[PDB]
DNA sequence: CTCTGAATCTCTTCCGACGCGCCGCGAAAA
RNA sequence: UCCGCGGCGCG
């Protein structure tokens, strides 16, 4: 089977596993290690905030390629700003730096 | 936008939690059970979060956009998008402060250190089972002294309530906000001054270096405890619509409705002034409610739901395996993927791949959306879908259009190393399986067997053409492992081409002589002659000359016919004779290579296709099969099973005499049987490999056996000669589970029936292995992980740092045996040097020039024995390595480029071999060679032979040449039949001595008198049973008398008059002395001559596990003592099992003092000048000593020989880089001893990159450096003792990790490949590395 | 069609160089609309740009002169604009 | 003989591949 | 209706 475009999880905001619920495969951390040993920087950060989580970022793909254009406009991923926030619920203040 | 440069990390006071929080919870409820609603002020209150319907108040006063940031009046919220219920966080302010868990529970408590306190008393008061003084004056109480109840009591009636005490959090509380950083900190500092104790020095400065971090990041101790507390922000916490109208809720539900439950009853039972006991236990249960919020089964009995099973805290959602790390940022499921099962394609060309029909129009709906648009087939997305979803042949056109050149990724799970992922061109399929070219499925260590494999897309053009450019199969002919062709044929591939480059003696149409290749296979197609034909061809050959110009040359060779046929796709330019042998599958392996050296990668592939394409063919057209009779049962197998049986037989009836025992009578037969399998199996190989063939002329003659199996054994692929043992031979001698040998052997082959009870011992070995591999898996995979871990930072930075520091480089010579040649070591490496032409001054090859094969075939010719090279392990540079210092690129055949990160490259080599890596006194000489010695001190007896003076002598064989071919140890006082420049033949034993008996040698002659020898004291007098001579015995220390233990043994060298013969060289007279149980035959007076001993004194690792031991570097279980310093050494007094050992350096003032284990065989003598890093006592070595006493380079040679050994034992290639990178990454900590004129203090462990250029500065400035030594550590430690914080807590130990740098407050840098990919951007490595050049030059210019 | 880049892998002298050049340019070709300098043969974008960067006589250098003249002579003509306004305001 | 410091023991703390199909379950309150 | 757990099988 294969995924285009489906629902994705409510907590974390990215495509859900498995066939019976029309999910997307899993990109495990042996395949980002793989990547890395190339050079492999561009494919890499288009699929790890376009293809996954940026709800922006994944919206203006989807229409650029609507439109034509193959271009990427990567985004900060929401799990990142999930573990943010989760850290702060522990108290330990975890701020950006130089916004 | 965000564009964030760094991340903070610090305690929060409660001044910014209420500064972040939108309201406070006062209510443990959620919904409303009739209307599934959210509450008033629950957990899910609106009026504190946000609405549930994007701009639509709860009350519905407003429902447009218009109302934008509108706040309802009627039930107070505000009007904006539902998505802000994932931001604003609540808080909960609560009646009594609690404790963290974490600054308790996690070792070292930091609490505790702050307050000098021991962790029992702590927690005994913070659960409020005992008080603590706050405050005493005149009260004969003490500030932080813990008084129980009763203690409570009678100070208050002995000192009214002029003292202070209190239960636990409220007063730790108090008490840090009664301290001063200040005063402590010099109070601690002098104390470390006048300290004594190391220990005790050890446990101030880690105070000392906590409370300073504490002072520097201005946090406030006191928030180390909580008073208010956040409130996840609900929708990380949902309540899925379960059926039925119930719901699904997370644990984090559970637990804060328990610690709201807590928190009113304690506020409902303080404000009516309760009694105390009640108000301290349901302090206690809030406690203990805070605790397990945070982290469940942080302490005793976790809180469980009625599953009985643990509730998820927010540490277990950070922690783990699954936690969020692992399971979110590192392992995130992508869109525009799938999967399917694969089948094999035996017509694809290597670049592409079969892509099923439907799968790829799943995959590039955008696409067809987009281009059916732009071609305006239709006019809007709705009309889109419609079409496609009917799949109309517009639509199937479309498809074809958009896939014509667009390459997809191909993965399968697991992904070992970097050939996991490939790129491939699809072409369209109809089926639903994946189609896939076979030298990838091999190179895949992938198998038909049913095995799945995932597909994804690369969107943008940047990313496709990377993909191009690198993840493309073509580019990728070279395992990063090692230089050696990945892509090789395999089965039925390698079965057909040494089918088609055999011979028979007499062959159809054989004797015939052709004109070229092409009138070779008109005639085999014909038939009328056999591919075995042994006949003479006019072929044509080119060659590349100096220019690069290809000059041709023809000529008439014998050969077969086959030969030729294969020779005709041979690319134009290779030498004929790689083709004119039987091509086994390294065969083809290393003539790929050549091709792949001479030419491009062009021809290269064009050959590796054409080559699968041709092999396939004949390899059906020879139809080789398998039938019954060829696993041919030698007729002898029955005699020689019958005379092991008469020998068992008289084996056991010699036992039942009793003249052999049971141990040994177990050795003679398993030894027996084992002589007897060895005899069948090369009775089977004798039998099967040779065939009689009828000649010509009508004669029998011997030939390679056309047997099938055989052929297959020969060929290699898939095929051992151990299998066709077990298949027509005695499968042998089988392993009971303990490991032990069953004595008697499974005499049957499988073509032989199996009695059930040897299939019944077999199946144990089988299961045992299944075990073992199902357990071997799982700890390669950690490994690796680890590794992968360690190794990330490394990436190549500069071209070139200058150095001239290099490592020497010889091959590996053990047992008379070269187990690696020098040539494959340093091909692809970089010279450390110039490096002359041996034995002359001329420069045989230039400084910094990459070792290319031409170099290595001249330095072999030249008879070059050992070179130096630059290495990883020296590349003086900051936060990469110079990329002459890394070599060639074991995948591009060229040096590396800058942007190239090294450290994964190393790390996935290391790894992957893993899963086949297993988890369970006289020499003769072996060549005519010239005999050489190295350090070597000897002494020539009255007899005229050499005996040894040296204990770490080694003895080598050199050829004529100049080169070594042998190595062995000498023992110290062995003797030599042969000294040094002797040329003898092989086979000669020149190496004389006894493991068992340990010698005592004597410089010249004389008369050796005796010295603290008394009988019963020191020495006894005995009649041996060997000699029946008066022999004294020196007694050891705990069997000679105490008072005799200050009596050392000692013997003297005297004349023939009497007078001591002073050693050679030196004033001092010849003493030397008798250990503990040392025995002297010869007695006081008695005359010796030069060379005379007088001392007869007495005398497994894993595959995986022993890497992995050495890559931690776990502490030898017995350590090889070694020493310090250089001197002489000498003897002082003895402690029970322990005595007191001097080394006096002969020029340094300070004589350097151990204490030994007695008990251990100690090898030096007292009056024996050593140097430093001498192995003092021989056993197991650690490397920390190697380190801090010999350096870096003895510690990277043992530990490159160590690894290269194991990996050498299991059968397995990997080139010493990634060693050599790995072992670089481990010595990233220095210990300063002194600082010098530097900033830095005494003692501390950092970075050695940031000393270099510390020092550098100063240094250029005409200051002074700071003294520093490395440290070696393991890689976990060197691992989670980074800077990168994030990355550490990435790894594991979160809750440490996380404690230290809040406490700390760091501030990473971004300068990590796994902190770029969870903030996700642009790492800087590969293509996106000249992208942060860029960055570099923007934040200077900003 | 491509099948390795090995040809302008030595023309330019690294991978990534590679990469990211022929990125810029095709990305000029998609959304610029600018003609391509090598025959297409119904080629994509990425493949004509490919060729073009292998001794279709194209490096990061030359396209910074293309850069460089395309802006001079976008500039020249916005001032060229503003002069025809300010005289038709005269 | 008595104390202090280092070693040894006892207790505590971590962590044990990776994909992917299935199945059947979870919660009630007054 | 998005979650988790338990078992089974595939590599
Ligand atoms: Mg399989
Ligand atoms: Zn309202
Ligand atoms: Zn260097």
């Amino acid at each position: 089977h294969a995924r285009s475009t489906g629902s994705y999880s409510l907590v974390t905001q990215q495509p859900l596993g498995g066939k019976a619920q029309f999910g997307g495969q899993r990109f495990g951390e042996m395949e980002v290690w793989a990547l890395e040993a190339y050079g492999a920087a561009y494919t890499l950060q288009e699929m790890l905030t376009v293809k996954s989580d940026d709800v922006n970022g994944r919206t203006k793909m989807y229409k650029n390629i609507v439109d034509g254009n193959h271009q990427m406009e990567p985004g900060m991923p929401e799990s990142f700003n999930v573990l943010l926030k989760e850290i702060r619920s522990l108290g330990i203040n975890i701020e950006l730096e130089d916004e | 936008t965000e564009e964030f440069d760094a991340i903070k990390i610090a305690l929060a006071s409660p001044d910014m939690i209420r500064s972040w929080s939108f309201g406070e919870v006062k209510k443990p409820e959620t919904i409303n059970y009739r209307t599934f609603k959210p509450e008033r002020d629950g957990l899910f209150c609106a009026r504190i979060f946000g609405p549930v319907k994007d701009y639509e108040c709860l009350c519905g006063k407003y429902k447009r956009l218009k109302h934008r940031g509108v706040i309802c009046e009627k039930c107070g919220v505000e009007v904006t998008q539902t998505k802000v219920r994932r931001e604003r966080m609540g808080h909960i302010e609560l009646a009594s402060p609690t404790a963290h868990i974490w600054f308790l529970k996690s070792l070292p408590s930091r609490i505790g250190l702050l307050l000098d306190m021991p962790l029992r008393d702590i927690e005994r008061v913070l659960y409020f089972e005992s008080y603590v003084v706050i405050e005493g004056g005149m009260t004969n109480l003490e500030r932080q002294q813990i008084l129980t109840e009763e203690q409570y009591l009678d100070a208050l009636e002995e000192f009214g309530d002029e003292f202070d005490a209190k239960m636990g959090a409220e007063a730790i509380q108090a008490l840090l906000k009664s301290m001063d950083l200040e005063q402590e900190c010099e109070q601690l500092r002098e104390e470390l001054n006048e300290t004594n104790s190391e220990t005790k020095r050890k446990k101030l400065t880690k105070r000392i270096k906590l409370l300073e971090a504490f002072v520097q990041s201005g946090n406030k101790p006191e928030w180390m405890i909580l008073t208010v507390l956040p409130v996840l922000p609900p929708d990380l916490r949902p309540l899925v619509p379960l059926d039925g109208g119930r719901f699904a809720t997370s644990d984090l539900n559970d637990l804060y409705r328990r610690v709201i439950n807590r928190n009113n009853r304690l506020k409902r039972l303080l404000d009516l002034a309760a009694p105390d006991i009640i108000v301290r236990n349901e302090k206690r249960m809030l406690q203990e409610a805070v605790d397990a919020l945070l982290d469940n089964g942080r302490r005793g009995r976790a809180i469980t739901g009625s599953n009985k099973r643990p509730l998820k805290s927010l540490a277990d959602m950070i922690k783990g395996k699954q936690g969020r790390f692992r399971q979110n940022l590192l392992g995130k499921r992508v869109d525009y993927s799938g999967r399917s099962v694969i089948t094999v394609g035996p017509y694809l060309r290597l670049h592409q791949c079969g892509l099923p029909k439907k799968m790829a129009l799943e995959l590039f709906k955008p696409f067809i959306y987009g281009k059916l648009e732009l071609r305006g087939l239709a006019t809007t997305i709705k009309a889109a879908k419609k079409m496609v979803e009917r799949e109309e042949a517009v639509v199937w056109d479309i498809l074809d259009e958009v896939i014509r050149e667009h390459p997809v990724l191909l993965n399968r799970a697991p992904t070992l190393h970097r050939l996991g992922i490939q790129a491939f061109e699809p072409v369209l399929i109809e089926g639903k399986a994946i189609q896939l070219h076979p030298l990838v499925c091999a190179a895949y260590n992938a198998d038909f067997d049913g095995d799945q494999m995932a597909v994804h897309v690369p969107l943008t053009l940047e990313a496709q053409l990377e993909a191009r450019a690198l993840m493309m199969s073509t580019n990728n002919i070279l395992s990063p492992a090692n230089g050696e062709p990945i892509i090789v044929p395999s089965q039925d591939v390698v079965l057909g081409l040494y089918y088609m480059t055999r011979d028979c003696v007499n062959a159809k149409g054989e004797g015939m002589v052709l004109t070229g290749p092409k009138e070779a296979e008109r005639l085999y197609r014909s038939g009328l002659a056999s591919l075995h034909a042994r006949v003479k061809v006019r072929i044509t050959e080119y060659e590349k000359d100096a220019n690069g110009e290809l000059v041709a040359k023809t000529s008439l060779k014998d050969t077969t016919v086959g030969r030729a046929i294969l020779w005709m796709i041979v690319p134009k330019g290779l030498p004929y004779s790689i083709v004119n042998q039987a091509l086994g599958k390294k065969a083809i392996s290393k003539m790929l290579n050549t091709c792949y050296r001479i030419l491009g990668l062009k021809p290269t592939v064009i050959f590796a296709d054409q080559i699968m394409y041709t092999g396939f063919a004949y390899a059906a057209r020879s139809g080789a099969s398998v039938g019954i009779d060829d696993m041919v049962i030698p007729e002898k197998k029955h005699e020689i099973i019958s005379e092991a049986e008469a020998e068992v037989a008289e084996i056991q009836e010699q036992f039942q005499s009793g003249l052999v025992t049971a141990g040994e009578r177990y050795n003679k037969v398993i030894d027996i049987w084992a002589a007897a399998n060895d005899r069948v199996s090369k009775a089977m190989m004798d039998n099967l490999q040779t065939e009689t063939v009828i000649n010509r002329d009508g004669q029998e003659e011997k030939q390679v056996s056309f047997n099938s199996i055989y052929m297959m054994a020969d060929s290699g692929a898939r095929g051992s000669a151990a299998q066709i043992r077990q298949l027509a031979g005695m499968r042998g001698l089988m392993a009971k589970p303990d490991g032990s040998i069953i004595e008697t052997p499974i005499t049957a082959n499988f073509r032989e029936g199996l009695n059930v009870l040897q299939y019944f011992i077999s199946t144990h070995g089988a299961r045992k292995g299944l075990a073992d591999t199902a357990l071997k898996t799982a700890n390669s995979g950690y490994l690796t992980r680890r590794l992968v871990d360690v190794a990330q930072d490394l990436v190549v930075t500069e071209d070139d740092c200058g150095t001239h520091e290099g490592i020497m480089m010889t091959p590996v010579i053990e047992g008379g045996d070269v187990k690696e040649p020098l040539r494959d070591r340093v091909l692809g490496r970089v010279t450390a040097e110039d490096v002359l032409k041996p034995g002359t001054a001329d420069i045989l090859v230039p400084r910094n020039t990459l070792l290319h094969e031409q170099w290595c075939d001249l330095l072999e010719e030249n008879s070059v024995d050992a070179v130096k090279v630059r290495s990883v392990v020296s590349c003086d540079t900051d936060f990469g390595v110079c990329a002459h210092c890394y070599g060639r690129d074991l995948a591009r055949g060229h040096i590396i480029n800058k942007g190239e990160a090294i450290g994964v490259i190393a790390a996935q080599s290391i790894g992957e071999p893993g899963t086949q890596l297993t988890m369970r006194s006289s020499i003769q000489v072996k060549n005519k060679g010239s005999i050489k010695l190295s350090n070597v001190k000897s002494v020539v007896n009255s007899s005229g032979k050499l005996v040894i003076t040296s204990r770490n002598t080694e003895l080598k064989l050199i050829d004529e040449f100049g080169r070594t071919k042998e190595s062995y140890k000498v023992p110290y006082g062995a003797v030599l039949a042969k000294g040094d420049g002797e040329q003898v033949a092989g086979g000669e034993t020149v190496a004389n001595w006894d493991p068992h008996t340990m010698p005592v040698i004597t410089e010249v002659s004389g008369f050796v008198r005796f010295t603290d020898m008394i009988d019963g004291q020191t020495i006894t007098r005995q009649t041996d049973e060997l000699t029946g001579l008066s022999s004294l015995v020196v007694l050891d220390s705990a069997e000679r008398t105490a008072g005799g233990k200050d009596l050392r043994p000692a013997l003297k060298i005297v004349d023939a008059q009497g007078n001591d013969v002073l050693i050679p060289g030196t004033d001092m007279p010849a003493q030397y002395f008798l250990p503990g149980k040392a025995i002297v035959q010869l007695e006081d007076g008695v005359q010796i001559s030069s060379g005379d001993t007088l001392a007869r004194i007495p005398q497994i690792t894993g595959g995986l596990p022993r890497v992995a031991d050495l890559f931690e570097a776990r502490r030898p279980k017995e350590p090889a003592i070694l020493a310090e310093i250089s001197g002489i050494v000498s003897f002082g007094k003895e402690t029970k099992g322990k005595r007191r050992l001097v080394i006096t350096p002969v020029d340094g003032s300070d004589p350097y003092e151990e204490m030994i284990p007695k008990w251990r065989q100690l090898n030096v003598f007292e009056g024996e000048r050593v140097e430093r890093g001498d192995v003092i006592s021989d056993g197991p070595e650690a490397p920390h000593d190697i380190l801090r006493l010999r350096g870096v380079h003895a510690v990277t040679r043992y530990i490159v020989n160590e690894v290269q050994d194991v990996y050498r034992l299991q059968g397995v290639k990997i080139n010493d880089k990634h060693i050599e990178v790995i072992v670089r990454q481990m010595l990233r900590k220095a210990t300063i001893v002194n600082a010098g004129s530097s900033d830095f203090l005494e003692g501390e462990q950092v970075e050695y990159s940031r000393v270099k250029i510390a020092n550098r500065e100063l240094e250029a400035n005409g200051k002074v450096g700071a003294t520093y030594s490395r440290d070696l550590l393991g890689i976990t430690k060197a691992s989670l003792a980074t800077e990168s914080f994030i990355s550490a807590a990435s790894f594991q130990e979160t809750t440490r990790v996380l404690t230290e740098a809040a406490v700390a407050g760091k501030r990473d840098e971004l300068r990590g490949l796994k902190e770029n990919v969870i903030v996700g951007r642009l790492i800087p490595a590969g293509t996106g590395y000249a992208y942060h050049q860029d960055r570099m030059r923007r934040r200077a210019a900003g | 069609a491509r099948v390795t880049v090995q040809d302008a892998v030595e023309k330019i002298g690294n991978r990534f160089d590679l990469v990211l050049v022929a990125a810029r340019r095709a990305r000029q070709m998609q959304v610029g609309g600018k003609d391509p300098l090598v025959p297409e043969e119904n080629d994509k974008t990425t493949v004509i740009a490919l060729r073009e960067i292998e001794e279709g006589l194209i490096n990061n250098q030359i396209l910074d002169v293309r850069e460089r003249q395309e802006q001079q002579e976008q500039e020249a003509a916005e001032l060229q604009a503003v002069t025809a306004i300010a005289e038709g305001r005269r």
